[PDB]
């Protein structure tokens, strides 16, 4: 409970939903982000990415 | 209580011992007895003040009715903020004190003074039984470090005459006894004795640090921290929770360790446990002062400390920590942009919801003065209930009051502009349409900020210095200012466009009666070839109007706009189609002729008629407006057939890959150019409706052609992209992909073609995403390098001028001379159109009359009374800048020229697209005789004259006196035209490729012995090569005259590398023969920040003297290659080059002091020390202007020249000086001392001249003061150096008066600053 | 306008009474900066 | 990035003036990464951690 | 090789490690300085003796605890060059820690 | 700054020691060659590092008996330069004696 709740409450991949137009709940569950823990060369941007 | 200078240094401990109070011993908890913490605990009751208006610290005496009473329990008094400078806690604690100025800062004050290594400074703690203090019978060193057993042996063997302490207080026991006036003189005699690499590397600078410390006048015994200073809780942020990521953690740790120390010193504990408590106390104290000290890694949350005691001056290392951070300014707001085009340039709007509370004290004062609201509560009842009286007061105040508007990103000086508010319903401000494009803010949800100036002088400067009616000609650009886009230009293009077959053709009518005829019925606006009445005024005398009338051929809309046109203007600016450039040049002419107020009123009326007739004009695009070219599919089919046949021959085996690539480039370029020409000549002559001629070429009625011909934002590329093909464009380089894309916006695109389109779009957005950090970081350094500039002189009085040689290339001039005439003021040596005479009395302004005077004369370049050279020895003067602002007056003293100059550099570089996309003869374009200047002419036996030099200059007098053709010929070329032969233009004068630079020989005769070898220099399958320097690695000398003669009777015979020379041995050829044919990320950058960092080139050039004879020995030797024949031989000075380019020094290139470019670009260090100052300055300005004309954004030369002048700091003067031996000295401080060396008439006192390149970043982060150059720095390492050196600031810099806050010496208050000159000196 | 309580109060009184004057001295925030610089080992005195 | 063996370019950029290099990296599912890098001296080095 | 080029490569590898690790704290900067001085070492012996022959270095050092006690000369020289590189990269990375935070 | 210069100095000193003494025997080549190798090393501190920096000398040892017992690195580097100079002089002494015998007649 000190690891599951901490990961599900405060993480870069789990943020606040833009819970507005019905399309948003689809495109927020069906998006791909390279930022976060693991698999990120540079945090700001990247030319080869 | 005034103040002049601010000097921070370590004061004497006697004032701290006189202020010794406080009881911070035990950490008792916070109690709720008297709603505050109690005595001798956390927040002890010693250093408190009154938390309310008047009270004691216990519930006791000192009411407000009685003053001057010493408190019973405490020692505080009645008054505030004066007792707090005395009642501070000064308790002795931790006698092994912290010396973090030797730990955190890179020099060591206490370590280098007592000859202590840095490893011993890092190992003061966890110590082993003391250091032996010197005495009578002591044998070892006074700073000798021994172990515990060795110190016990020394204690049992020494006995008498030995006084030492336990901890690290013994060094203080030396420093209390330090009356040293002998060791520093021995160290400086040792420094002047020997000079080698063991004294330069971190010994010379610490020796000079001890020299600056011993001559500052301060005692070293003042460095002893006997007590621990405790700040008052009233001056600290008060917190009654009370501990939430703040000082209280380390506070209770230090008080707990103090309690443990005092308890184990009162209970007589053994040595080991009190040693552990003392080292934990030191670990608390040094972490309380300065965090880290290269250890104690941060854990995270409140179990680890975050804010220390000296962390108040800098908590964050970004931009906002205690150094005058961004304060939330009251009487201000934030507002959302729109546009209302119904007010003048001086008038604007403001929301009702914001403006009801921007003028609360003004409405309160008017209600108190009018006698309706006698009290402030009645004023609140009148304002916050919205009665009609406060609406009338709001209407009275808002009608006449200046209100500033700005943007939250403000990278221009034009961002802050004052306007006049109007009560408009809603809660969104509008922005004036002659202001929107100047802020570089579109209508895409950007947010502006609203400010209210509150004094007499602030309102006067808002109405006199900062608005839109006094910021004209764009000093960031030096180009036209604001002519609108897409609406006003569109309306004035539609109403002034001529067309045949008008309703009621050929009417004779007066001026204003055409508006009488047009408004009712039966008249079109086109109205071509009709002569009507027009009244034109001209000015020939000193502002005198000439009344004239005329009958001129024009249209309806042009003659209606002629009433909008003011009295005196020419007529030829009206007869055109009136595009964007025509309105821009019309605004330029009316600003040049009629002044400022008539051109502001006329631009207002242009705005009025544009946004009033744009609704009458009517723009419309649709399904039929986009003209599809009828010859599109045939061109696409024949281009596809050509590409298919050429790739069939490609896979046949005749074409290589790069040849197919270049053929794809130029064939698809020909294809979409044919599509563009097809849609153009199908777009021109569609309309054939006319009168009396029944067939006439007429401008079509399509909208896209009108917006293309208008030239506001519609270019030809977007025109050929909309109706024609999109084109071929790749993502990484913008290259041309061989896959065919023949799509159109009228048809359906393919999936892969739109995929390549979004390749291009995402690559363009990834290129434009760099503009944030490129613009946010560069202007920081550009303004911070130009901080200390106070213009304070009008009489400059210099003699050395700058030869203004332009970058003229080709027939037509690219960068003209007219922009260099205006602005700066030339020196006393300029000439008339007559020969050999003078034109100025040395004080003459330069604009269009004097520009015509300096255009009609016969001179190539003039000298300019200007910058850097001799500088009047009093500030920067005024003739170097001249006139570049909106006013034509000379920029006088007290104006921040450098702050304008720094923001006027990369104003919109922003890396627009693809990092600005990054012949085989010499064809001329201008006529005139060719005279070889600085060209070593060698007579060839073939009948021609080759060019055996690298410099080529020529002055031309054909129409203007200034030259228009230089054509610098590369070294080793064959000139097809002789010296003094007339050319007609468009003819190749040099039949040699510019990419190849061979070495043409100088003398004929017998070939030097360079006999071949199998595989070393020859390639066999005359054309018999004898020497190849690039293949072997030079083993070549000077050739003989005829057979064996020396070259002493009238500089080395060269051959290029990897070439096959057709001249063999034993051929006896003549002199002048030509040898064989074989000889993007940098340009995409703005190239501004790297010049401020003083970047290093790849290969430096070879420098020599007047004796520049060169020679080479074998291939390689024991030393490096190319042991130099010049320099060494007359003056002993050697150089070592490991590897560079091929040597090109010959007899054609004269070698002197300041040698020409031989092996790549030489670094500007030696170019500034040896060539000159103005040469490096003009070279840097020309390189930055070449980068900017490659980008396509014009900038100012004076701003770049002032930036290069700011790069000229940190020189090393000649060693014949007063306490000066290869020392980095300030250039301004060196040129102040010219008069001291001139009055004494001695070369030993001061140096002659010096100038070094040393970095603009280092000059911007290390200045004369410590308050300035501290934003992008660490505050602690600057304050420790300022405290050891004892350096004051005298409150003169601009950043100093920004951070501190006084009468700033830039602007209108400098005379008030001169009132301070009338206050201190003789006042 | 953004720094001082006494300064904003004096400007409020000058805007109600219609005076529009400047300040007679130091805003005492640079004194807070000097106090935070006195948190180090250096002891700062004032020079006039 | 997937667990396996990657062969990126790494065109000098810190030592050479345009010399190409042929290197390899191994990024597992957990732990440290393996690096088999190139050299103008033509030597194979290992730079784990 | 010279001292300047080796030092430029040293803080180049250091700033590449900072861009790879996104280090903000000074206490985390110091471990990166030690790991970068552990990195970027030359394997040519002539370059190692050329660092010892170039300017900006002295024979005597401050700390003797980092000096090993063995018959290997190259280990003692590598420890001395490692200590000098840690000191120099600290002195010229104290500013680089602010420069990297002010870039992005 | 290079090993070739000090090699040329040792070459010139060995030629002078052959020319002055006129030694025609290969077994009595001890004192002249050892004093030439002892007098060829530089006395400065930076010149030892300059000789060690250039090519022509390595780290691998030929004989471990010539290693002194001291805490100074500069003495070990001087002994290594002395060892390399003795290798070069004792490999070139036979060729220089052949050139000295073929020079005069």
């Amino acid at each position: 409970s000190a690891a599951v709740k901490e990961f599900f409450g405060s993480s870069q991949l789990s943020q606040f939903m833009d819970q507005n137009n019905p399309l948003s709940e689809i495109t927020h569950k069906r998006r791909i982000s390279a930022l976060g823990p693991g698999g990120l060369t540079r945090e700001r941007a990247g030319f080869e990415v | 209580e005034e103040f002049d200078a601010i000097k921070i240094a370590l004061a004497s401990p006697d004032m701290i011992r006189s202020w010794s109070f406080g009881e911070v011993k035990k950490p008792e908890t916070i109690n709720y007895r008297t709603f505050k913490p109690e005595r001798d605990g956390l927040f002890c009751a010693r250093i408190f003040g009154p938390v309310k208006d008047y009270e004691c610290l216990c519930g006791k005496y000192k009411r407000l009715k009685h003053r001057g009473v010493i408190c019973e329990k405490c020692g505080v008094e009645v008054t505030q903020t004066k007792v707090r400078r005395e009642r501070m806690g000064h308790i002795e604690l931790a006698s092994p004190t912290a010396h973090i100025w030797f730990l955190k800062s890179l020099p060591s004050r206490i370590g280098l003074l007592l000859d202590m290594p840095l490893r011993d400074i890092e190992r003061v703690l966890y110590f082993e039984s003391y250091v032996v203090i010197e005495g009578g019978m002591t044998n070892l060193e006074r700073q000798q470090i021994l172990t515990e057993e060795q110190y016990l042996d020394a204690l049992e063997e020494f006995g008498d005459e030995f006084d030492a302490k336990m901890g690290a207080e013994a060094i203080q026991a030396l420093l209390k006894s330090m009356d040293l006036e002998q060791e520093c003189e021995q160290l400086r005699e040792e420094l002047n004795e020997t000079n080698s690499e063991t004294k330069r590397k971190k010994l010379t600078k610490r020796i000079k640090l001890l020299e600056a410390f011993v001559q500052s006048g301060n005692k070293p015994e003042w460095m002893i921290l006997t007590v621990l200073p405790v700040l008052p809780p009233d001056l600290r942020p008060l917190v009654p929770r009370f501990a939430t990521s703040d000082l209280n953690d380390l506070y209770r740790r230090v008080i707990n360790r103090n309690n443990r120390l005092k308890r184990l010193l009162d209970l007589a504990a053994p040595d080991i446990i009190v040693r552990n408590e003392k080292r934990m106390l030191q670990e608390a104290v040094d972490a309380l002062l300065d965090n880290g000290r290269r250890g104690r890694a941060i854990t995270g949350s409140n179990k680890r400390p975050l804010k220390s005691l000296a962390d108040m001056i800098k908590g964050k290392q970004g931009r906002f920590r205690q150094n005058l951070l961004g304060k939330r300014v009251d009487y201000s707001g934030r507002s959302v942009i729109t546009v209302g085009p119904y007010l003048r340039l001086h008038q604007c709007g403001l929301p009702k919801k914001m403006a009801l509370e921007l003028f609360k004290p003004f409405i309160y004062g008017k209600l108190e003065l009018r006698g309706l609201a006698t009290t402030i509560k009645a004023a609140k009842k009148m304002v916050e209930r919205e009665e009609a009286v406060v609406w009338d007061i709001l209407d009275e105040v808002i009608r006449e009051h200046p209100v500033l508007l700005n943007r939250a990103p403000t990278l221009h000086r034009l961002g802050i502009q004052a306007f006049e508010p109007v009560l408009i319903e809603g809660k969104a401000i509008q922005l004036h349409p002659l202001v929107c494009a100047a802020y570089n803010a579109d209508f895409d949800g950007d947010q502006m900020a609203v400010h209210v100036p509150l004094t007499l002088e602030a309102q006067l400067e808002a109405r006199a210095l900062m608005m839109s009616t006094n910021n004209i000609l764009s000093p960031a650009n030096g180009e036209p200012i604001i002519v609108p886009s897409q609406d006003v230009v569109l309306g004035l293009y539609y109403m002034t466009r001529d067309c045949v077959n008008a309703k009621g053709e050929g009417m004779v009518l007066t001026g204003p009666k055409e508006a009488e005829r047009l408004y009712r019925s039966g008249l079109a606006s086109l109205h071509a070839r009709v002569k009507v009445r027009i009244t034109e005024y001209e000015k020939d005398a000193n502002g005198e109007l000439v009344a004239k009338t005329s009958l001129k051929d024009t249209t309806v809309g042009r003659a209606i706009l002629w009433m909008i046109v003011p009295k005196g203007l020419p007529y030829s600016i009206v007869n055109q189609a009136l595009g964007k450039k025509a309105i821009s040049k019309m605004l330029n002419t009316c600003y040049r002729i009629l002044g400022l107020k008539p051109t502001v009123i006329f631009a207002d009326q242009i705005m009025y008629t544009g946004f009033a007739y744009a609704a009458r004009s009517g723009a419309s695009v649709g399904i039929d407006d986009m003209v599809i070219p009828e010859k599109k599919h045939e061109i696409i089919s024949e281009a596809e057939a050509e590409v298919a046949e050429i790739q069939e021959q490609f896979q046949s085996g005749l074409v290589t890959a790069g040849e197919r690539y270049n053929k794809v480039i130029d064939i698809w370029a020909a294809a979409n150019d044919r599509v563009s020409k097809a849609m153009m000549d199908n777009l021109q002559t569609e309309t054939v409706i006319n009168r009396d001629g029944q067939e006439e070429k007429q401008v079509s009625f399509n909208s896209i052609y009108m917006m293309a011909d208008s030239g506001a934002r519609g270019s030809a590329a977007q025109i050929r992209q909309l109706a024609g093909m999109r084109g071929l464009m790749a993502k990484p380089d913008g290259s041309i992909i061989e896959t065919p894309i023949t799509a159109n916006f009228r048809e359906g695109l393919n999936v892969l073609q739109y995929f390549i389109s979004t390749h291009g779009a995402r690559k363009g957005l990834a290129d434009t995403a760099l503009k944030t950090a490129n613009s946010g970081y560069l202007t920081r350094r550009l303004v911070d390098v130009a901080q200390d500039l106070v213009v304070t002189e009008d009489d400059c009085g210099t003699h050395e001028g700058i030869m203004m040689t332009p970058v003229i290339e080709g027939g037509d001039v690219k960068e003209p001379l007219r922009d260099r005439v205006l602005g700066r003021v030339t020196a006393e040596d300029v000439l008339k159109p007559g020969t050999a005479d003078i034109l100025v009395p040395r004080n003459t302004l330069l604009h269009e009359q004097w520009c015509d005077l300096l255009e009609e004369n016969s001179v190539d370049a003039v000298k300019v009374r200007s910058v850097v050279s001799c500088d009047t020895d009093f500030g920067v003067c005024a003739h170097c800048y001249g006139r570049d602002l909106a006013r034509g007056h000379i920029i006088n003293k007290g104006e921040a020229i450098g702050v304008i100059a720094a923001q006027s550099i990369g104003e919109p570089g922003t890396q627009l697209t693809m990092r600005t996309f990054h012949e085989s003869s010499i064809q001329v374009k201008n006529k005139g005789s060719i005279k070889l200047s600085n060209v070593k002419s060698v007579v060839n036996s073939s009948g021609k004259l080759v060019i055996t030099s690298r410099n080529t200059e020529l002055k031309l007098i054909d129409e203007f006196g200034r030259t228009k053709e230089s054509y610098k010929v590369p070294y080793g070329a064959v000139l097809a035209k002789g010296d003094g032969e007339q050319v007609a233009g468009g003819e190749t004068v040099a039949n040699w490729d510019p990419h190849t630079m061979p070495v043409i020989t100088e003398v004929s005769g017998f070939v030097r012995f360079t006999d071949m070898i199998d595989g070393q220099t020859i390639t066999r399958q005359s054309s018999l090569v004898v020497l190849d320097s690039a293949e072997r690695t030079r083993p070549a000398l000077k050739i003989v005259d005829a057979q064996g003669n020396d070259v002493l009777i009238p500089a080395q015979y060269f051959l290029p590398g990897k070439a096959i020379v057709q001249l063999e041995d034993g051929v006896q050829i003549s002199s002048g023969d030509t040898l064989a044919r074989i000889p993007d990320i940098t340009g995409g950058l703005p190239r501004v920040a790297d010049l401020f960092e003083a970047r290093r080139p790849k290969e430096p050039a070879i420098l020599a003297e007047i004796s520049g004879i060169v020679s080479f020995g074998k291939e390689t030797k024991g030393k490096r290659r190319l042991v130099i024949t010049p320099v060494d031989g007359s003056d002993p000075y050697e150089e070592m080059i490991p590897k560079w380019r091929q040597l090109n020094v010959f007899e054609g290139e004269r070698v002197e002091r300041g040698d020409v470019i031989s092996d790549g670009p030489e670094a500007p260090h030696d170019i500034l020390r040896l060539r000159g100052v103005h040469a490096v300055t003009r070279y840097i300005v020309n390189e930055v202007q070449d980068v900017y004309r490659l980008q396509g954004v014009k900038i100012n030369d004076k701003h770049i020249e002032v930036i290069v002048r700011q790069m000229l700091r940190k020189a090393t003067i000649v060693n014949a000086g007063s306490s000066d031996f290869l020392e980095g000295e300030q250039v301004e401080y060196s040129r102040v001392k010219i008069a001291n060396r001139e009055l004494e008439a001695n070369g030993k006192v001061g140096a002659t001249y010096s100038r070094d390149l040393l970095g603009i970043t280092k000059a911007s982060l290390a200045t004369e003061s410590f308050i300035s150059a501290a934003s992008f720095q660490e505050t602690t390492r600057v304050l420790t150096e300022a405290a050891v050196a004892g350096k004051r600031d005298e409150l003169r810099g601009l950043k100093e008066n920004v951070i501190v806050g006084r009468l700033i010496p830039a602007g209108t208050g400098y005379a008030y600053h001169q009132d301070r000159m009338r206050r201190r000196a003789a006042g | 306008k953004s720094d001082d309580v006494n300064g904003r109060t004096k400007m409020y009184k000058n805007i109600v009474d219609g005076n529009h004057q400047m300040e007679p001295g130091m805003p005492e925030s640079f004194n807070v900066l000097l106090k935070e610089i006195r948190s180090l080992g250096i002891n700062i005195e004032l020079e006039d | 990035r997937s667990p396996g063996v990657f062969f990126d370019s790494d065109k000098g950029k810190t030592h050479s003036s345009g010399k190409v290099l042929y290197n390899a990296r191994i990024i597992p599912y957990r732990g440290s990464w393996l690096d088999f890098e190139f050299d103008p001296k033509d030597n194979l080095f290992v730079r784990i951690d | 090789m010279t001292y300047n080029n080796v030092f430029d490569h040293a803080y180049e590898m250091l700033k590449e490690n900072i861009r790879y690790d996104d280090i903000r704290d000074t206490d985390d900067l110091h471990d990166a300085i030690h790991m970068a001085a552990d990195n970027a070492v030359p394997h040519y012996y002539a370059d190692i003796f050329s660092v010892m022959a170039s300017e900006g270095i002295d024979l005597e050092f401050e700390d003797s605890g980092l000096m090993p006690d063995t018959k290997d000369v190259i280990r003692i020289l590598q420890a001395r060059i490692y200590e000098q590189l840690t000191i120099d990269l600290w002195e010229d990375a104290e500013d680089l820690l602010n420069e990297y935070l002010e870039e992005v």
